[PDB]
């Protein structure tokens, strides 16, 4: 019904969901060190905020 | 199963029978409880005989060391 | 000038302005109110001439109303087209929830048509959508804010068409008529009519020209030469417009008994049926707008005619062919071309009612479309002007229309402005309207004409620019959605002191005078020779002598946010509206500030806040105090004037409303009363005048670095609050439903020792992070458990409950103090959602006491985040002890320009600092002119100028030269820029001088807990059980696929790997592992790609069945 045609066998790693296109698509995971920065003249490589 | 086993180990702390004992009081060992016949039967004796050393027992771990001993596991 | 409260912000005018400042913001409204009608609009528009304009409704009515059955027996009517009143200080509903409104009636009226008879009803018809004094529509105490789809003008349109195959000029135009279908006449390549009409492949018009009675004499007759045509009259082959008509009637289902239908009716129908076939009047106005045509003709309707048709037709044919103008018969004639989307004319824009209208239009169409069907079925007789009524599905819709009315957007109650600006914001998209992924820039693209119309400048950013905007400042808009640009329509150097609302076009014939232009004191500008655009805009020089009209000021096209900062002459575009945009996203901290210096702009624009509390009558002050104040209506009569405080912000802030002056005093309506938010001495305080200089130091101010002083704490200069509302249900369901108590189970004791009752504690009060909140509870469930627990439980009598302990606590940095107590409840009749029965809503304070790091910055785009805090001492300072506010690395203005931001600060330390002109004996020359007065600088004080003028450089520059020495009648400072501080450290002098100076700036809606996130864990999808990102949640960020990619350019494999299994979704190891870590151990070595292994199965699903070995 509302005509919605229905997801076929056929489909699967077909559409988008290809389990192929699947992985090939990075994703969001545990400790997502994400935020703004600075510099921090005090420096050696390796260090960081 | 840190707690459980953890238990078991506890389970050990003391004596013997008191296991099937109290695991059959709930059948905790065969998964399962039962009656004080029901198990004392093993150990013939009393419903009496049972649940008296059994909420005794309870009271030597009812104790607190007895408890702390597993009571993170709270 | 003309302001009550007014003080001085000293300025450069060196120019003159009898023009002054609209009112904006009239607006829609108008339009609304216009759309409404009221006999004011009704006075409005009635005014300045106006014949028989009409409320935005009507109209409505009549464009049906009145009505009748089919069987032409039953005839209803209208009217008492009008509203009854509201209910509320909207405030109410504000607090109420609800959204403000007042109630319709309307009194149509049915009458038989066998008898014919009576039935009006003065009938209620809604509630209504009820504006603000903002113009506004808060829905549920909740608004959103509606700007204009631009929407250039649509018609029959006109343009040359070449062909490479041989260049040819297939020139031609459509037919657009609102809600009317298509039909087209096209330059053929080969000979010769762009016939077919709405995509029907061609004809030879005539067969329809002729079609409704042309003998092919009457056209070549008065259409032989007219001869490309002539070749319609012979490859026509087919003749009998019928003969024709009929075929193609067939050319048009195709396929058809050609009934007289086919000889005629809907063919006329199809664009001689206002019935259905309906254009714009506006057009419909356009069109002899198109060509002086009827014109003569206070006209309106969609009456098509072929006529006209074949009129215009002629004028392609005559067109490609090149042929200046020609009058057809009667109809004035018409310089013939092509024509323009791109033009504005060309292009008009829509407004609420207009909208609305549309809506509503098919809301009673709709609902209307109804009782026509009822009409007839419901029986004769008995079937009152009611019986017959249902709104309802209307509004459901047009309050509906909110919902969905994408368009309205919710006012950024950041600042005020700001709001603003989201006011006059403007585009053309959307709803109907475009869809980027579809549309050349050339729909971004400039264009001459524009001045006087939007801010060149801004616009949205992000693949968003060239497609949004709005006003650019004066120049009101056509009663049909273009641009009223009056001018300084000259006469004879002596320009005509005027307004002339203009459309562009017309006008466009007409000659480009210039603002900033000696005249001979006369309109006479002094030179014989001038510059102007021209038919390109050609921005053309020429002899003063000449034009018809000049301007109107300068600075125009201009917007009020760009309308803001000077230097401009010497700064980045790119850099400026970026600095626009910018503008906005101040937050008002606390402390109230102007510039010192600063344009008129400024409140005379943050009036237009129409905000701070403002005077009402000349009446005397009256009993005062911080909530309102009574108010001497010198008539006797006062008016405890409120004033608002300590209510949130779309964006988490105060109500405040700072007063003004004295219980007692006597003042005058329209003048000031209280200020509140964004509101410095009744002005969008927006910075701090503030020290620093030059340096690039030590590579802290460095790539974006930035170096930040430190007293600002201790200062505090650097803060405010801000406000979540904070909610949680009581809900009903399976297991039971959601109890809000206080008892809870093994919870701790204080954690409870503190909320009130029965949960939650009491208002203002402090917390932190976790922290637990809600009293709320709710059943558990029923599945048994271990006895090894119960038992357990048994063996600690800890006779456990049954219920889902439920409740809210708080996150993440978050404290504060108790605010809100939105507990409503369904249960107490509070209507909410289903399975609930009621609902609190609190707000807790925090004042954001400024990290540096961060972000902030002022004019010259010049944005700039907020590196380190610095403690006083340790600072380069006076050589009279004081410090920088803080310092300024150098370079990007080169590649970026915005020095302003030197003179400016020049400049600033001066007026900070002011002076005096020693002129003495004579004059400063530079000085010799100017807005001499000034003559000095009592050391600090109001200093404005103009927008394209305003001081130079020398003088500025001289101005250095000039001073007000301090206490010892010092100047540190140098007639030069760079004076030679030391440090507040190490301490020793400097190299060489040392640039410096001042700037009020803006901070930031934008940091950390704005982006402040990770995420350990938590929820999955329950589906592709990844980081259910969240509130609750950190969302824990996704990844991206290069990145793997660079694995790759390493290959940690694993790594990536893992991650694939980890973190991505690894059930197990997540747990598994995740015991490793418990266990911390070398690690369950990577395992396998799993689920792939379902595959598999998913192959052999289908036959598939492989494998590898």
């Amino acid at each position: 019904p509302g005509n919605r045609p229905l997801k076929s066998l056929s489909d699967l790693l077909k559409g988008k969901q290809g389990r192929f296109r699947q992985n090939l698509l990075g994703k969001r995971v545990d400790y997502s060190g994400r935020s703004v920065i600075v510099v921090g003249p005090q420096l050696k490589l390796h260090q960081c905020g | 199963t840190l707690l459980q086993d953890q238990l078991q180990s506890v389970l050990d702390t003391l004596s013997e029978r008191e296991a099937g004992v109290v695991r059959l009081r709930f059948g905790l060992t065969d998964g399962q409880p039962r009656t004080l016949d029901e198990i004392g039967q093993v150990y013939g004796v009393t419903r009496e005989r049972i649940r008296q050393i059994e909420s005794k027992t309870m009271s030597k771990l009812r104790h607190p060391s007895r408890s702390q001993v597993l009571r993170d596991y709270l | 000038n003309s302001v009550p409260g007014a003080p001085n912000r000293v300025s450069f005018a060196k120019l003159r302005e009898p023009l002054e400042v609209p009112g904006l913001l009239d607006v829609q409204t108008d339009s609304f109110e216009w759309l409404i009608g009221s006999p004011r609009w009704r006075e409005s528009a009635a005014e300045r001439g106006d014949v028989n304009p009409v409320g935005g409704l009507e109209e409505v009515l009549y464009e049906l109303s009145p009505i009748e059955d089919f069987s032409g027996s039953m005839s209803l009517s209208f009217s008492d087209p009008r509203f009854d009143d509201v209910k509320a200080p909207v405030d109410e509903c504000k607090d109420k929830d609800m959204t403000y409104a007042a109630p319709l009636f309307v009194t149509a009226e049915f009458i038989n048509n066998n008898t014919g008879e009576i039935k009006s009803q003065t009938v209620f018809m809604g509630d209504f959508p009820m504006m603000t004094e903002k113009g506004t529509f808060i829905i549920n105490g909740t608004e959103r804010v509606v700007v204009s789809q631009l929407v250039r003008s649509p018609g029959v349109y006109f343009d040359e068409t070449i062909d490479k195959s041989t260049d040819k000029t297939l020139h031609s135009v459509k037919v657009i008529p609102s809600r009317g279908a298509w039909l087209e006449f096209d330059v053929d390549k080969r000979d010769t009519v762009g016939v077919r009409i709405d995509r029907k492949r061609r004809q030879p018009v005539t067969v329809l020209l002729k079609a409704l009675g042309w003998t092919s004499e009457q056209i070549v007759e008065r259409f032989g030469f007219s001869e490309i045509m002539r070749s319609t009259l012979e490859k026509d082959n087919t003749v009998g417009t019928d003969e024709a008509l009929l075929d193609i009637y067939r050319k048009l289902r195709p396929g058809e008994p050609p009934t007289k239908e086919s000889a005629q009716t809907l063919l006329e129908n199809l664009f001689f049926k206002e019935k259905r076939y309906d254009l714009a009047r506006v057009g419909r106005y356009k069109v002899n707008k198109k060509l002086g045509l009827h014109v003569g003709e206070p006209i309106t309707s969609s009456t098509l005619t072929e006529e006209d048709v074949v009129a215009t037709i002629e004028y392609l044919v005559r067109l490609h062919e090149g042929q200046t103008t020609m009058t057809v018969p009667g109809g004035v004639e018409v310089p013939v071309e092509t024509d323009d989307i791109d033009h504005f004319g060309n292009r008009r824009l829509r407004t609420v009612g207009e909208l609305i209208q549309n809506q509503i239009r098919v809301g009673m169409s709709r609902m209307e479309r109804v009782v026509r069907e009822r009409m007839t079925t419901q029986d004769v007789e008995a079937i009152t002007p009611q019986t017959l009524i249902n709104i309802r599905p209307v509004v459901a819709a047009i309050k509906e229309f909110f919902g969905t009315s994408q368009l309205s957007q919710f006012m950024d109650q950041n600042n005020p402005l700001s709001g603003l600006t989201h006011k006059r914001r403007l585009s053309a998209l959307g709803p109907g309207g475009l869809s980027r992924e579809r549309a050349g820039l050339e729909v971004r693209d400039v264009h001459p004409s524009h001045y006087g119309r939007m801010c060149p400048i801004e616009t949205p950013e992000g693949p968003n620019i060239g497609l949004i905007g709005s006003l650019s400042v004066y120049a009101r808009v056509n009663p049909f959605g273009f641009i009223e640009t009056p001018y300084r329509k000259v006469v004879d150097g002596v320009v005509s002191d005027e307004i002339v609302y203009l459309t562009a076009d017309e006008e466009d014939r007409h000659v480009v005078a210039q603002a900033n232009s000696p005249i001979d004191a006369d309109g006479r500008f002094v030179e014989p020779r001038v510059l102007v655009r021209r038919k390109a805009g050609e921005v053309e020089y020429v002899p003063s002598s000449e034009v018809d009209y000049m301007d109107v000021s300068p600075r125009q096209m201009v917007s009020v946010a760009t309308a803001m900062i000077p230097f401009l002459e010497h700064d980045d575009a790119n850099r400026a509206l970026m600095g626009a945009n910018m503008q906005r996203q101040a937050v008002p901290l606390v402390r109230s500030e102007a510039p010192l210096v600063g344009t008129g702009m400024e409140l005379r624009a943050a009036i237009d806040a129409g905000d701070v509390v403002v005077a009402e009558e000349s009446g005397v002050i009256e009993e005062v105090s911080a909530d309102y104040i009574t108010v001497m209506h010198d008539n006797g009569t006062r008016r405890t004037y409120r004033m608002r405080k300590f209510a949130r912000s779309n964006h988490g802030t105060c109500a405040n409303q700072c007063p003004i002056v004295d219980a007692g005093d006597r003042v005058e309506a329209g003048q000031v009363i209280a200020d509140g938010p964004c509101t410095d001495d009744g002005e969008m305080a927006l910075g701090k005048n503030l020290l620093v200089a030059i340096m690039p130091w030590e590579g802290h101010n460095y790539e974006d670095a930035i170096i930040l002083s430190n007293r600002l704490v201790e200062e505090d200069v650097l803060t405010s609050i801000h406000i979540e509302e904070h909610e949680i249900d009581a809900r009903d369901t399976k297991l039971g439903a959601e109890e809000i108590t206080r008892d809870i189970p093994n919870i701790s004791d204080e954690v409870l020792a503190d909320l009130d009752e029965r949960g939650i504690v009491r208002i203002g009060a402090e917390v932190r992070d976790g922290d637990i909140l809600v009293g709320k509870v709710t059943p558990k469930g029923e599945t048994e458990l271990t006895p090894e627990e119960r038992l357990l439980r048994a063996i600690f009598g800890e006779k456990a409950r049954e219920v889902r302990d439920t409740s809210l606590k708080v996150p993440h940095g978050e404290s504060g103090k108790v605010i809100g107590i939105r507990v409503f409840s369904r249960e107490d009749e509070d209507e909410l959602p289903a399975g609930v029965n009621e609902l609190v809503r609190v707000y807790v304070a925090q004042k954001r006491k400024i990290s540096d790091g961060d972000k902030l910055a002022g004019r010259h785009g010049n944005k700039g985040v907020i590196g380190k805090i610095l403690p006083v001492e340790d600072m380069p300072f006076l050589a009279d002890g004081t410090p920088v506010d803080i310092i300024l690395n150098t370079h990007g203005v080169p590649r970026r320009m915005n020095i302003g931001q030197i003179l400016e600060t020049h400049l600033g330390w001066c007026a900070h600092s002011g002076w005096k002109v020693d002129a003495a004996k004579g004059v400063p020359d530079w000085a010799a002119r100017l807005p001499d007065e000034l003559l000095e600088a009592q050391p600090n004080a109001i200093v404005s100028t103009p927008v394209f003028d305003g001081a130079q450089e020398a003088e500025l520059q001289g101005l250095l030269s000039c001073t007000l020495p301090n206490r010892d009648g010092d100047v540190l400072v140098d007639a030069d820029g760079k004076a030679m501080l030391f440090d507040g450290r190490s301490g020793e002098p400097f190299p060489y001088p040392v640039t410096v100076g001042y700037m009020y700036i803006m901070k930031l809606h934008h940091l950390v807990d704005d982006k402040i996130h990770a995420r350990s864990t938590g929820p999955y999808s329950m589906i592709t059980q990844q980081p259910l990102g969240g509130k609750a949640q950190f969302g824990g960020q996704r990844f991206g696929e290069m990145e793997c990619w660079a694995m790759q350019a390493y290959g940690a494999a694993y790594t990536l790997q893992e991650l694939l299994t980890i973190k991505s979704d690894d059930t197990v190891g997540r747990v598994k592992v995740y015991e490793a870590i418990v266990k911390g151990e070398n690690i369950p070595e990577p395992g396998i790609p799993e689920s792939f292994k379902v595959l598999l199965k998913e192959l052999q699903s289908l036959c598939l069945n492989v494998e590898v070995l």
